[PDB]
RNA sequence: CCCGGCGAGGGGAGUGAAAAAGAACCUGAAACCGUGUACGUACAAGCAGUGGGAGCACGCUUAGGCGUGUGACUGCGUACC
RNA sequence: AGGACCGAACCGACUAAUGUUGAAAAAUUAGCGGAUGACUUGUGGCUGGGGGUGAAAGGCCAAUCAAACCGGGAGAUAGCU
RNA sequence: GUGAAGAGGGAAACAACCCAGACCGCCAGCUAAGGUCCCAAAGUCAUGGUUAAGUGGGAAACGCGGAAGAU
RNA sequence: CACAGGUGGUCAGGUAGAGAAUACCAAGGCGCUUGAGAGAACUCGGGUGAAUCCACCCGAGACUCAGUGAAAUUGAACUCGCUGUGAAGAUGCAGUGUACCCGCGGCAAGACGGACGGCUCAUCACAUCCUGGGGCUGAAGUAGGUCCCAAGGGUAUGGCUGUUCGCCAUUUAAAGUGGUACGCGAGCUGGGUUUAGAACGUCGUGAGACAGUUCGGUCCCUAUCUGCCGUGGGCGCUGGAGAACUGAGGGGGGCUGCUCCUAGUACGAGAGGACCGGAGUGGACGCAUCACUGGUGUUCGGGUUGUCAUGCCAAUGGCACUGCCCGGUAGCUAAAUGCGGAAGAGAUAAGUGCUGAAAGCAUCUAAGCACGAAACUUGCCCCGAGAUGAGUUCUCCCUGACCCUUUAAGGGUCCUGAAGGAACGUUGAAGACGACGACGUUGAUAGGCCGGGUGUGUAAGCGCAGCGAUGCGUUGAGCUAACCGGUACUAAUGAACCGUGAGGCUUAACCU
């Protein structure tokens, strides 16, 4: 349907009552603002455009600083799309919680992989190339827990990248 | 590698680099003025400011452990005595950083000096 | 005399017919290295030339369509002993 | 007393690598071998080119040997590019 | 007979295949082989025939089949 | 060559040392010929300063490795793929397709780079081999021959023949068959020939050669472009600029063993025996991480042998591989795993099918008219409008003046200098160099500091006991680089350059 899109600040375990280890990574999803709502009729698809985060005035361009006020929203860090699924449609403004993925209990991450030197042909396939500053992918992923009130999230496993970069969660197409 | 390292590559022999430091540490601390390159005044700063801060309490500790990373009767009889009552009030930034012009595109030079360096 | 570093080197004035003769010193072309003049070239495939061919600045019969440099395109085109 | 043993200097290139217009027109690095004996070295001299020398690889004779350099035969040469 | 010692046009290319022996120049017209949908200059010309498989646009012997060909 | 190579004798100290060996010291000699620059004349725009005569630095053009500078080669290069011809794989002949121009880092499909022979894991077919896993061969065993993701390009003995060798015999883990110049004689070598010396003699006017003789022996060079991967400078998408996406096209992988019940059901006289692929459970490989399971972590602590020093001890610093070990911060890895190679859909060979003949039968098809193999494409992960066919969406800015001509996609001057970028500093989980994220006084970007965390282990001093060593309370102490949240204590100041000033021509619809 849609998948917001958090920051990464780390990454522990978590205990169940069983007693069983799981791990877990710390994801900061802050409430997605729509910003844009683009229709068939004008933009030739339906998609809503999504903003986190924010940013000092000073550092704001003024075009973005427009776009942002015709929203009527605060400037973010970022712009981030979405396609929808033949869904009931948003409107510009309107936040989104993480609520969503409370009740899906499988999602996928996408990140940036962390930059890396030059590496050897074995080192890769076991070609050389540009190593890092490339997508990653991992679908299949359960969420563990689910926190309205502090806006953290735990999925299965680990996730692309370092600490404070941004990903986008999305829910599991696969099924 | 290449994430969340501290230190410049400085090719060179650990104890060499050591020995460096003591000297361009002991010549700032006599000095309380040098001309150097900026990666090299960084470094003196890095290394020296723990010292700095530490001569701020009076305690054979203390100048023990001077002596022994600065290897300078003379110096550690200084400090302890001007540097840390001239300091005491100031937590952080002792030394000062100013760019005399120019290489620019070979080797930057600056000078590194104290917050004061008189009275 | 001035710049330059109180050097080297350069720019003036003077001598010198001439310094487009300055001790690297008569006359001074090419292969090679830079700048300016006009043009082609960032959607365009092969011995790179040959004819046609719109323009770009200038001088001409002071237009009446000529020449000084270029060809975007186009038919042909597997260097020499 | 050891053509004795380990082990420095020293000697041999026996093995591997460095380069093949090289650092050198054959040298360098790392091991191996001898290290009181058929040992090595400083200096002086003799064995001379169809020849000398050669514990026989026809090895070496001025960075070259199945016969070295210089000037003359020779501006040589049958065949050939 | 050609090349050897002959240019040029056609066979998509090519030296032995077909026409064809270039003194030079001219923005002229007519032929040979070969073509007249375009690429590329010329009739999408006229009549009588075979062709449903692109055989044309690659094939022996043999009872339309035989028929499998090269990044 | 001031070379890195070679040069005969004497002076021969201390410590732990049997030693002129080993490690540091006495007197003495050195820190090496690449590691590192000034402001480089001049020229432009600026701000600052006593009101002509100007003085200071920035943002630039003008040097750059603080640099002389050689190297085999070179007919001229505007140096693409496939198909056909060709003294025979055509960058150059004919047909077709693709690609913005010029650079940088790696990998070689291959340039016939340049001056016979086999030793060949990377793209190929036979079991290829710089030392992963396998399937079959009534294989008596080992072993050959047949096949996959694949090219040990350093190596046996031999018949046909010349040896490693082109067919193969014994082959073991291969002694091996050609494509690419058998990837390189820009690797090696001769092991037999035309070629290192002998060598019977030859075809052969001769050259040229005899994959014929028995043994064979010394074979040279510093990526030129080109194909692929990644990444840069310029320009264009038509006024400029900042962001976010659709999408023509392109990239790589779809492996495989077991079990639960379903169900000992169907079918089947009995024996026999699934479809079930419904769910879980292994291995090879890909992405990502360090909390967990091992290493490194020459930047952190502790122990210890010799030696020099701090005037001596206690205690430290320098050297002996990081002098030798116990560990180990962050980071980097696998010896650890969360996921992946789906599920499903389209069209499929064979096959399985609703009604149904021509030709009162039959039949997968003639009329209406449906599934389906690990094959193909979507579906899974993507980049991508340099796709010049140059896209879509949102946002920000310029609203001046005058003169001249060859009077129009015209030219010139003063002023303005927008949004955006670059210029410089801090810098990073970005990095060879480019490039990219965040900040620059409207601030945690870097350094240090505060408290915590990890690591290491009981630091020194003090008084007591032991007439030595050593222990006791001080003390779970001292130190801690890269980890966590703040702190302006210090460094990113006021600024300056490019980038504009209403945006070309033709046409259809709105009030003029």
């Amino acid at each position: 349907m849609i998948g917001l899109v958090g920051k990464k600040v780390g990454m522990t375990r978590i205990f169940t009552e069983d007693g069983v280890s799981i791990p877990v990574t710390v994801i900061e999803v802050e409430a997605n603002r729509v910003t844009q709502v683009k229709d068939l009729a004008n933009d030739g698809y339906r998609a809503i455009q999504v903003t986190t985060g924010a940013k000092k005035a000073n550092r704001v361009t003024k075009p973005e600083a427009g776009h942002f006020a015709k929203a009527g929203v605060e400037a973010g860090r970022g712009l981030w799309e979405f396609r929808l699924a033949e869904g009931e449609e948003f409107t510009v403004g309107q936040s989104i919680s993480v609520e969503l993925f409370a009740d899906v209990k499988k999602v996928d991450v996408t990140g940036t992989s962390k930059g890396k030197g030059f590496a050897g042909t074995v080192k890769r396939w076991n070609m050389a190339g540009q190593m890092g500053n490339e997508r990653v992918t991992v679908q299949s992923l359960d969420v563990v827990r689910v926190d309205a009130e502090r806006n953290l999230l735990l999925v299965k496993g680990a996730v692309p990248g370092a600490t404070g970069s941004d990903l986008i969660v999305k829910p599991a197409v696969k099924a | 590698m290449r994430h969340r390292k501290s230190g410049r590559q400085l090719n060179r022999n650990s104890s060499h680099r050591q020995a460096m430091f003591r000297n361009m540490a002991g010549s700032l601390v006599r000095h309380e003025i040098i001309k150097t390159t900026l990666p090299k005044a960084k470094e003196l700063r890095r290394v020296v400011e723990p010292l700095i801060t530490l001569a701020k309490t009076d305690s054979v500790a203390n100048r023990r452990l001077a002596f022994a990373r600065t290897r300078d009767n003379e110096i550690v009889a200084k400090l302890f005595n001007e540097l840390g009552p001239r300091f005491a009030s100031r937590a952080g930034g002792y030394t000062r950083i100013l760019k005399c012009g120019f290489a620019g595109d070979n080797a930057p030079m600056a000078y590194i000096e104290l917050v004061d360096r008189s009275e």
